């Protein structure tokens, strides 16, 4: 029995071993209570404003759109403390952990951004943080690993399975299965078992709320579409949530197409995978024909979650949101274009979203359209990657 | 069929508990796993609990993570597991065979089709480790349509509503967890389980098999004395495989010695 | 003849070859005009707000000060676009360049942050940017050099002299001596010939203006002191300017003490150098006994300017501001402390300022004091440096 | 003393322009620089313009940047330069000797003390390259108290107020820049300088020496024809040093050939 519906249509649920169900029910109840609590809301807003730097800017990109009838704005989550939107929801989850009387945080991370985010929130709020990270990811993200440790978190390499994000996800759940009485699991995206998809959307929905107010101020109308990359689905649902009931506003999510969908080396399970049950939820998964879970491939390390949030699968099924994919070369081209024409270095994750906006503009340059791209993070971390390719 | 019911009746007539080993099918290869299983039965196993290799076994500690890695190195697939199961049933007509599965392997090609395949090969029960009672409806319904007992875990943090649900929905046996955490022989449960056991009997639940952390004879006799119908041991068995990979003959001898000892403790 | 006084007491002036004097007079007149122009002010404010992310947060650091009577706030220039305060004044200077009808930008850089800043502003505003950088600095700042080029600037290594910042400063002036009719020299600190000290302060003074309003809102009173690192003097004068007439507010500037003042391996010319004439101005310089200019040494690459802004030398001489120094090990300790206790990674430059605040707190823990440290930049760039030392 | 005035009078009597080479003192070593200077004079230099090595010569192109680097490799200091100057004056009693200095070397140990040292060794003039007229007051005053002519640059972008100031303040000669930019023989000035030259004479300025980019005889004769009193050549001379570092004897021969040619062009 739960307070809120754990499903978005057929997708979602609470597919964890029975021993973890009390922890999920406890978290759901704490969340419902926090959402009606003016003191919790004031505390969250204060950290968002005075620690993280909200509200973030909405930047118009006239150099990019010159000569066309596209007007494009970027929502500047690259300017949030930590360099990516993940900071919003780790602060709310840290506060939920304290509300429940927990003193320890467990988190998983792939590219490391979620681990840095979890470590910074835990340092600020006095929580003891341990992070699980696939050993292959530890090897290729030494900078992030060192940032986590400078912030006082313990980083534990995971060598099982493929030694990447999914295996860190498993290990986090194995730990929580034994430590839930003292530790909160600070999950990194809008996926996993209920209530996580719902809590992560609500702790990211200020992205879309601010965007709406900002665009109304600057243009006096809502966007024709809002566009966001989809790794696990958090930045995209945070941008989409406030516009879901605005039927005229398009919601476009962009999964990584890797080397190309036809090559099979991609990370686009929503449109090109198959529904399965893993990580606590029923959702589209990267998996073999026999049901073994597989990795997502992208030039961008952070779009590596091999499934997708159940709310996105639901919005897709009813046709409220549209999902597309962008390849590695398209993302690289968008990264180069933003640097040169606007002086902003975008994360290679966010570059997928910007690449799809550029295609909408270039393919029909005389179509009048007001677009917002969620610039989910900054790309200083990606310059070596981009340098080596080039 | 009613293999668990026949077993527990027989055992009750001898005032004995069940001893039930777990292994991962195909660890460390198909042929050796078949030999391992025959040895477990010859040495006194009353029933089997068997895993199908999966990419992400989130209820398992390192010992069983490694069994899965070994099975995957051998190329073991679910279809190969089903062929093994058919062969095990053809050799041994009465022993209860239960699967311990992860959800994605059951849901993959259709939940109903999974249970139908289990009935075709002779499996008696299925525990899906990452399906709690709250999500179990399609799994238990499909199990029952195909004469398969759906098994539920009764955790130490179980409340009364959960005990009633477990007792109502489960068949064959109830999986009584020794403790929180994941599988592993290193970590022994020490909580008193007497109350849960009595409550389950009060609610006419399937007989309880205690599992997680059972690695020694005294823990088998303790489980039976507390009122459980038996005990399951997996990591302890699997560790004997892992330590003897280089000597398959010595591996079977040690498995025999251990299962014999654990089974003697249930009498 | 000039419109504004080129001196702060004995310090400052316009010590350039005669051929550059028309360019300085032109710039001074354009600046005076821009400062009275509501359209220029609106345009500058719009870029600061909607492109750069102003206003920046003022963050209270209660974990750091626990157990003492210090209250400490950090002014969050680490959250400005580009990661450091330099972005404020390059945007204003880019706009002055366009106001004068110039289409090209020349800039110098040491650690590279000024070069990245100049490149981003020039990309946004359609200016062609060339950057001079000491070849020894090019070798040790490959990331920054690549960011400049991704943003479309031309980076030209300078091999003369010591092949570091001062030699890039010279080369920039040699170029402008021949190209001033089409190119504006976008100088990187509040130093050099008038009118640069004055323009750079006025294009950074929003740091102190926002701080004042923010502290009055949160505490209902002005700080007992505002504390800032001093490489060339821009972030510090931007923080100090609005408080100069508030006589109760202490102004403390922190130069790098390197390995220790007594070792001679430092970068503290204001308190430990000797007045000279170089880079267009009369100011305290790092120099030998015979008058040859020398380098500044610090663990932080960005506190490398071998002199200091003439306004700081003047504020020191009259005792309105106090200047101190912090060593490499003190800065490293402050960097570690902020990461672990507040989840913020500070630039090693800014860490000098924070280290001096920590000393003010620790040396007299029962003294009641309300302090603001200017957190001039983020320290993600410094993690390798810090990792290698440790 | 009035060495520039005596020179320009003599030259006017022969309808000749002055040819004035520049070198950096101590490039490429003290002894060789002294020999270079004696060769320049023997081959026909009418006056000398001499630089003191400085760490940051911001008015100089690469040729002179390199002369400074060479002098520093030889350990050349300002005090060593002053000793050289005294020695040059002791050998040559009438030739005008002008310094081209950077401000910090003049201000370092006191502006007055610098000019006093120049008077003690026999220097006739000083041009401080990074002191514009607007900042020149303490420099010109100190120069005049020590019988040193303060020299100012008249740039191509000079307005009337600047011409008047230059004419009023300067003594000895006026440095007429050929062009914008920094020193270097590669880049030749081509602007007509006739108007500036006439305006300076109208305002009774010190006689004009054209400098920057003068590297060939035809440019010497062109400067004299336009009305200048002569011409200065530095990078062209310094390049002969740089190209002949390995053969000091050949270096002096080529310097002789070049200065002789440039001086012939002024007649
Ligand atoms: C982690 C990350 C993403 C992907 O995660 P979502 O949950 O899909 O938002 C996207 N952009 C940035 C910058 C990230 O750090
Ligand atoms: C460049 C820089 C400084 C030093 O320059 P100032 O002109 O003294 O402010 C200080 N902090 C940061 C972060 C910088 O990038
Ligand atoms: O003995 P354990 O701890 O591995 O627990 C038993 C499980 O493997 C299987 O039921
Ligand atoms: O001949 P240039 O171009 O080096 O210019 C002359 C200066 O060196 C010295 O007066
Ligand atoms: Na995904
Ligand atoms: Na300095």
């Amino acid at each position: 029995t739960t307070l809120l519906n754990p499903y978005f249509g057929e997708f979602g649920g609470m597919y964890v071993p029975q021993i973890l169900m009390p922890a999920l029910n406890q978290l759901e109840e704490a969340f419902v209570s926090a959402q009606k609590d003016p003191e919790f809301q004031a505390q969250f807003a204060d950290l968002l404003k005075n620690y993280a730097g909200r509200p973030t800017a909405l930047t118009k990109c006239q150099n990019i759109t010159a000569g066309t009838r596209t007007t494009l704005y970027l929502k500047r989550e690259d300017l949030l403390h930590g360099g990516a939107h993940k900071t919003n929801q780790v602060l709310g989850q840290a506060l939920l952990a304290k509300r429940m009387g927990k003193s320890e945080i467990i988190a998983e991370t792939g590219a490391g951004q979620h681990g840095v985010a979890s470590a910074l929130a835990s340092a600020l709020l006095g929580l003891k943080c341990r992070i699980y990270m696939g050993a292959k990811d530890v090897e290729r993200q030494s900078p992030n690993v060192f940032r986590m440790r400078l912030m006082g978190a313990e980083v534990i390499p995971v060598h099982s399975g493929s030694a990447t994000l999914k295996d860190a996800c498993n290990e986090a759940l194995r730990d929580w299965s034994g430590s839930y009485e003292t530790a909160h699991y600070m999950l990194g995206t809008a996926a996993g078992p209920h209530p996580y998809p719902t809590i992560v959307r609500e702790f990211q929905r200020m992205i879309g709320e601010e965007t709406k107010a900002q665009i109304l101020d600057k243009e006096g109308r809502l966007p024709d579409a809002v566009i966001a990359c989809v790794g696990g689905g958090s930045n995209a649902i945070g941008m989409f949530a406030d516009f879901i009931n605005d039927t005229s506003v398009g919601l476009i999510g962009v999964e990584p197409g890797g080397h190309g969908i036809e090559t099979g080396e991609h990370g686009a399970p929503l449109k090109h995978g198959r529904v399965g049950i893993y990580f606590g939820m029923k959702a589209p998964m990267m998996q073999t024909a026999d049901g073994q879970i597989e990795e997502s491939y992208s030039i961008s390390a952070g779009l590596d979650f091999p499934s997708v949030g159940p709310q996105h699968a639901y919005l897709n099924s009813i046709g409220r949101a549209d999902y597309v994919s962008i390849t590695d070369d398209e993302a690289l081209e968008a990264f180069k274009t933003l640097c040169r024409h606007e002086g902003i270095i975008p994360a290679l994750e966010s570059s997928h979203a910007l690449a799809h906006a550029l295609k909408m503009m270039r393919e029909q340059p005389e179509k009048e359209q007001l677009l917002v791209v969620n610039l989910s993070g900054r790309g200083d971390k990606d310059i070596f990657t981009v340098h080596d390719i080039l | 069929m009613e293999r668990y019911e026949n077993l527990f009746a027989q055992l009750n007539d001898r005032r004995e508990g069940a001893f039930v080993p777990f292994v991962t099918l195909g660890d460390p290869g198909i042929e050796q796993s078949l030999k391992i299983i025959d040895t477990l039965i010859d040495a006194g196993a009353d029933a089997l609990e068997l895993g199908v290799p999966f990419s992400d076994p989130l209820a398992d500690g390192p010992t069983i993570q490694n069994a899965n890695l070994r099975a995957f190195a051998a190329g073991v697939t679910p279809a190969q597991c089903f062929e093994m199961l058919a062969i095990i049933r053809e050799k041994h007509p009465t022993i209860p065979i239960g699967l311990l599965m992860y959800a994605n392997l059951v849901f993959n090609n259709g939940i109903d089709a999974f249970y139908a395949r289990c009935e075709q090969v002779g499996v008696d029960s299925v525990l899906v480790a990452d399906v709690p009672v709250e999500e179990s409806a399609p799994f238990r319904q499909a199990a029952l349509r195909h004469n398969i007992a759906p098994i539920f875990i009764c955790p130490p943090n179980a409340d009364d509503d959960l005990l009633r649900q477990v007792a109502s929905y489960g068949r064959g046996y109830t999986y009584l967890l020794s403790r929180s955490g994941v599988t592993g022989a290193e970590n022994r449960g020490a909580l008193p389980l007497h109350h849960l056991i009595e409550k389950l009997k009060e609610y006419h639940a399937a007989p309880a098999l205690q599992g997680f952390g059972i690695s020694s004879p005294e823990q088998v006799s303790a489980a039976v004395r507390a009122g459980a119908a038996g005990a399951i041991s997996g990591s302890a068995i699997v560790k004997i495989i892992e330590k003897n990979l280089a000597s398959p003959k010595q591996m079977l001898a040690e498995l025999r010695s251990f299962v014999s000892a654990m089974k003697a403790a249930s009498r």
